[PDB]
């Protein structure tokens, strides 16, 4: 996250942190005691399949408080559209091996229904982006949870005002163009987080942009109103032998 | 009925047959007597941060 803050412990409830060999891998969110939606590309070069773990109640890398909660992840879907190494339909849902328990550190973001979302959440102007991604482009990534508030722009705005893949119906320009505010390679998979009415909402997954905090563009964001049902219908389903899992899109 | 202001719903907005309308919540929320307000019947209910909302 570029030009953002700490998120104070336990004001990022439902991110997740995305672990491979116990390495940084990319961010989650938390929508239910089982599921976690991620970025596809976040799994592009994922040869342990058996070695991801999310961890829940995460804050402070350096130490733990016993706040935070893993889980090994038992599948990783992912849409048929998807095509490794490019920007479309950059969603994945992950399955926990067993529920995270609810705490007041580990709480789900709403997963919205889509009419709802396209209807009212995308014209809420503002959206938190959250993770523990590079505080800066080529820079070090962060100790502690950061994060950052978002406009969201019309696709034609975001064209229009940007100074290179197309911004398709499954994506939205969220951020600025200034260079001063973005999220950043390492917050892949995060959460854009959206308010109505006194409840947060998923609305966006950190997905791509050119470079972080590039002066004439803007942070590209997975459209999830696109792929609730999508999500639903999977979510309602038993599990697969084998981690990766490509479920047909529509 | 839904297509404008969210029907009057605080969350989820189903339209009916004539001029009638039903707001709905997500799990872990009931809906109030006022039929347009959601409740949490949940201890740590989905898109509320407990330490903002118990300060
Ligand atoms: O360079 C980036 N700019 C906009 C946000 C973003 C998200 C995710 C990744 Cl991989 C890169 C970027
Ligand atoms: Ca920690």
């Amino acid at each position: 996250i570029v030009g953002g803050k700490v998120c104070p412990k336990g004001e990022c409830p439902w991110q997740v942190l995305l672990l491979v060999n116990g390495a940084q891998l990319c961010g989650g969110t938390l929508i239910n005691t089982i599921w976690v939606v991620s970025a596809a590309h976040c799994f592009d070069k994922i040869k342990n399949w058996r070695n991801l773990i999310a961890v829940l109640g995460e804050h402070d890398l350096s130490e733990h408080d016993g706040d935070e909660q893993s889980r090994r992840v038992a599948q990783v879907i992912i849409p048929s559209t998807y095509v490794p190494g490019t920007t479309n339909h950059d969603i994945a849902l992950l399955r926990l091996h067993q529920p995270v328990v609810l705490t007041d550190h580990v709480v789900p973001l709403c997963l919205p229904e889509r009419t709802f979302s396209e209807r009212t959440l995308a014209f809420v102007r503002f959206s938190l982006v959250s993770g523990w991604g590079q505080l800066l482009d080529r820079g070090a990534t962060a100790l502690e949870l950061m994060v950052l508030n978002v406009p969201r722009l019309m696709t034609q705005d975001c064209l229009q005002q940007s100074r290179s893949p197309n911004i398709t119906e499954y994506m939205f320009c969220a951020g600025y163009s200034d260079g001063s505010k973005d999220s950043c390679k390492g917050d892949s998979g995060g959460p854009h987080a959206t308010h109505y009415r006194g409840t947060w909402y998923l609305t966006g997954i950190v997905s791509w942009g050119q470079g972080c905090a590039t002066v004439g563009h803007f942070g590209v964001y997975t459209r999830v109103s696109q792929y609730i049902e999508w999500l639903q219908k999977l979510m309602r389903s038993e599990p697969r032998p084998g981690v990766l899992l490509r479920a047909p899109f529509p | 009925i839904c297509v404008n202001e969210n029907g009057g719903c605080e969350q989820y907005c189903s339209d009916h047959t004539g001029t009638k309308r039903s707001c709905r919540c997500h799990e872990g929320y009931s809906l109030l007597a006022d039929g347009v307000s959601c409740t949490p019947t949940v201890e740590y209910p989905c898109g509320k941060i407990p330490i903002l909302e118990k300060r």
